[PDB]
């Protein structure tokens, strides 16, 4: 294979992935002319650039021993490779719930400001799309660190995993099963995004001089830069600078080994001693498993950008596009009011698997939505219009009954139509993982759209419990609670 | 409660032509 030859290749790349959106309909045929091309440049190349002698667990002793020389805490925990989770941390003695037990000093962690500080200095001070992103950014400083074996992150990048369980590494067929979801359209642009970025990166290193002295000038495969980026999604971090006035992102040595559960955000940045530090979530006795609670995403985003689906997840949530119809002859006063109360005329809203499924803004919103011209009136005049827009967004002081019915109404019915669009229905997606042998990629699809389905069903029945409420307070001619 | 909270994993925007 001649460098000429992926060099065409690469350049019909960048211009398939910098061509616009083809429309929704087309985004499946585009996404598998993607892979396509892709596919016939991985398979021309030599996979990633750098690879270890060694297993993955041979260097995480390096890994303890450099972050020790460094000031991490590196006692009471060793490295085990966990069959549900991968490798993760597990308890050697008894560690107490709220009890610091990790500790990573700044100078281990990789940054932005290290990568302007590294041999990608230069070309980061020359492309405009490193200066506005830093996780690319990240990206490439992993990459040519990787590729320098003096780097000083060497015992880190050598414990990193070699593949993930980002939708980058599915098959085909295993997307497919994400066919008429909301999910399966930032799968897409995911997948266009990172390969546009490589053919992009890769013509920019081969003509800027200030990439002269980076490695990848040597070798910059396909399979480094998905690596790379999927590293970086899977594991990066936000922590304010040195000065505590900006924040930057960051990969966390030690402590990104720690593998995720429900709880509470227990990790936080320490300004004072300049480190990152970890309570226990939890008690783990000796034997047990760290875990740490990543964040409240969704099962859509620890898939997509986690590369993995949790069981159990109390944050759920899918989209659900609302706004006012400008046909809508009350829309100018609908308008208004939304803009007095802090919404947007037409937004993303979320629903989660919750009672009630909807937020303040969502309720708040929907009140609008359904109001009449005289409550409308009654939110934009007069010297009671600012209390009411204030109470919009809470479910103890509806604007009336009838709005209250109207609203569920409405959103029990958008609920039921948006579940008639999907290609399965919940129970044949049970049948599916109930008589079917599946790869964990192709489960963590299925149960994604199983998913966004069974938060839909969620919501209908939940809008049409409270229509059924509201409509009785009306038969029953309830006084309406007024806050005072 | 924590000055600097740590998400791990933190979602971020990799579309360079929007961004
Ligand atoms: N609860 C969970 N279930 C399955 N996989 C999990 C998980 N929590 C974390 N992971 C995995 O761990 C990654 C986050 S970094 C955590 C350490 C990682 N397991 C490693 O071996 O390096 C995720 O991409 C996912 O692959």
């Amino acid at each position: 294979v001649s460098p000429k030859e992926i060099l065409n290749l690469t350049s019909e790349l960048l211009q398939k992935c910098s061509s616009p959106a083809p429309g929704p309909g087309k985004e499946w045929e585009e996404y598998v002319q993607i892979r396509t091309l892709v596919e016939k440049i991985r398979k021309k190349q030599k996979g990633l650039s750098v690879t270890f002698d060694g297993k993955r667990e041979d260097y995480f002793p390096d890994l303890m021993k450099w972050a020790s020389e460094n000031g991490a805490s590196v006692e009471g925990f060793e490295m085990v490779n966990f069959k549900e989770e991968g490798f993760g941390l597990r308890a050697t003695r008894d560690i107490k719930a709220e009890e610091l037990f990790l500790w990573v000093p700044r100078k281990l962690l990789m940054t932005v400001e290290s990568a302007k500080n590294s041999v990608l200095g230069p070309l980061y001070s020359q492309d405009r799309i490193l200066q506005a992103m830093g996780n690319i950014a990240l990206a490439f400083h992993l990459l040519c660190e990787r590729a320098s074996p003096n780097s000083f992150w060497q015992p880190y990048i050598q414990t990193l995993p070699s593949e993930y369980d980002t939708p980058l590494y599915f098959e085909e067929d295993e997307v497919r099963y994400l066919q008429s979801t909301q999910a399966i359209h930032d799968v897409f642009s995911q997948y266009k995004n990172t390969a546009r970025q490589y053919a992009y990166f890769y013509k920019v290193i081969q003509t800027h001089p200030h990439a002269n002295k980076l490695p990848l000038k040597d070798s910059f495969t396909y399979e480094d830069y998905r690596w790379a980026v999927s590293s970086v999604m899977t594991r990066q971090n936000q922590i304010p600078t040195e000065d505590g006035s900006r924040v930057t992102l960051a990969l966390i040595p030690l402590w990104d080994m720690c593998n995720h559960t429900n709880g509470l955000i227990t990790t936080g940045y320490n300004l004072e001693d300049d480190r990152c530090e970890c309570v226990a979530l939890q008690d783990f006795r000796a034997g047990e498993q760290i875990y740490i609670f990543y964040g409240t995403r969704s099962n859509a985003e620890f898939v997509i950008h986690s590369g993995f689906f949790f069981d159990n997840n109390s944050h759920d949530r899918v989209k659900i596009k609302l706004g006012v119809s400008k046909s809508d002859r009350l829309y100018a006063m609908k308008a208004e009011v939304l803009a007095r109360a802090g919404i947007p005329t037409s937004s993303v809203f979320a629903l989660h698997f919750t009672e009630p499924p909807i937020s303040a803004q969502l309720l708040a919103f929907l009140r609008v939505f359904c109001m009449t011209e005289e409550e409308l009136k009654e939110h934009l005049l007069g010297d009671s219009a600012i209390d009411r827009i204030f109470t919009l967004g809470n479910s103890e002081f509806p604007v009336s009954w009838d709005n209250e019915v109207k609203l569920w109404t409405f959103l029990e019915d958008r609920a039921s139509l948006l579940l008639k669009t999907y290609k399965t229905t919940i129970e044949e997606d049970k049948s599916v993982l109930k008589n079917h042998d599946l790869s964990v990629r192709a489960k963590m699809a299925i149960k994604l759209r199983l998913g966004e389905k069974e938060i839909l069903e969620k919501a209908v029945k939940s809008a049409a419990v409270n229509r059924e409420y509201y409509r009785q307070q009306m038969e029953e001619k309830a006084p309406l609670p007024k806050y005072e | 409660t924590l000055k600097y909270p740590i998400e791990q994993g933190i979602v971020t925007n990799w579309d360079d032509m929007e961004k």
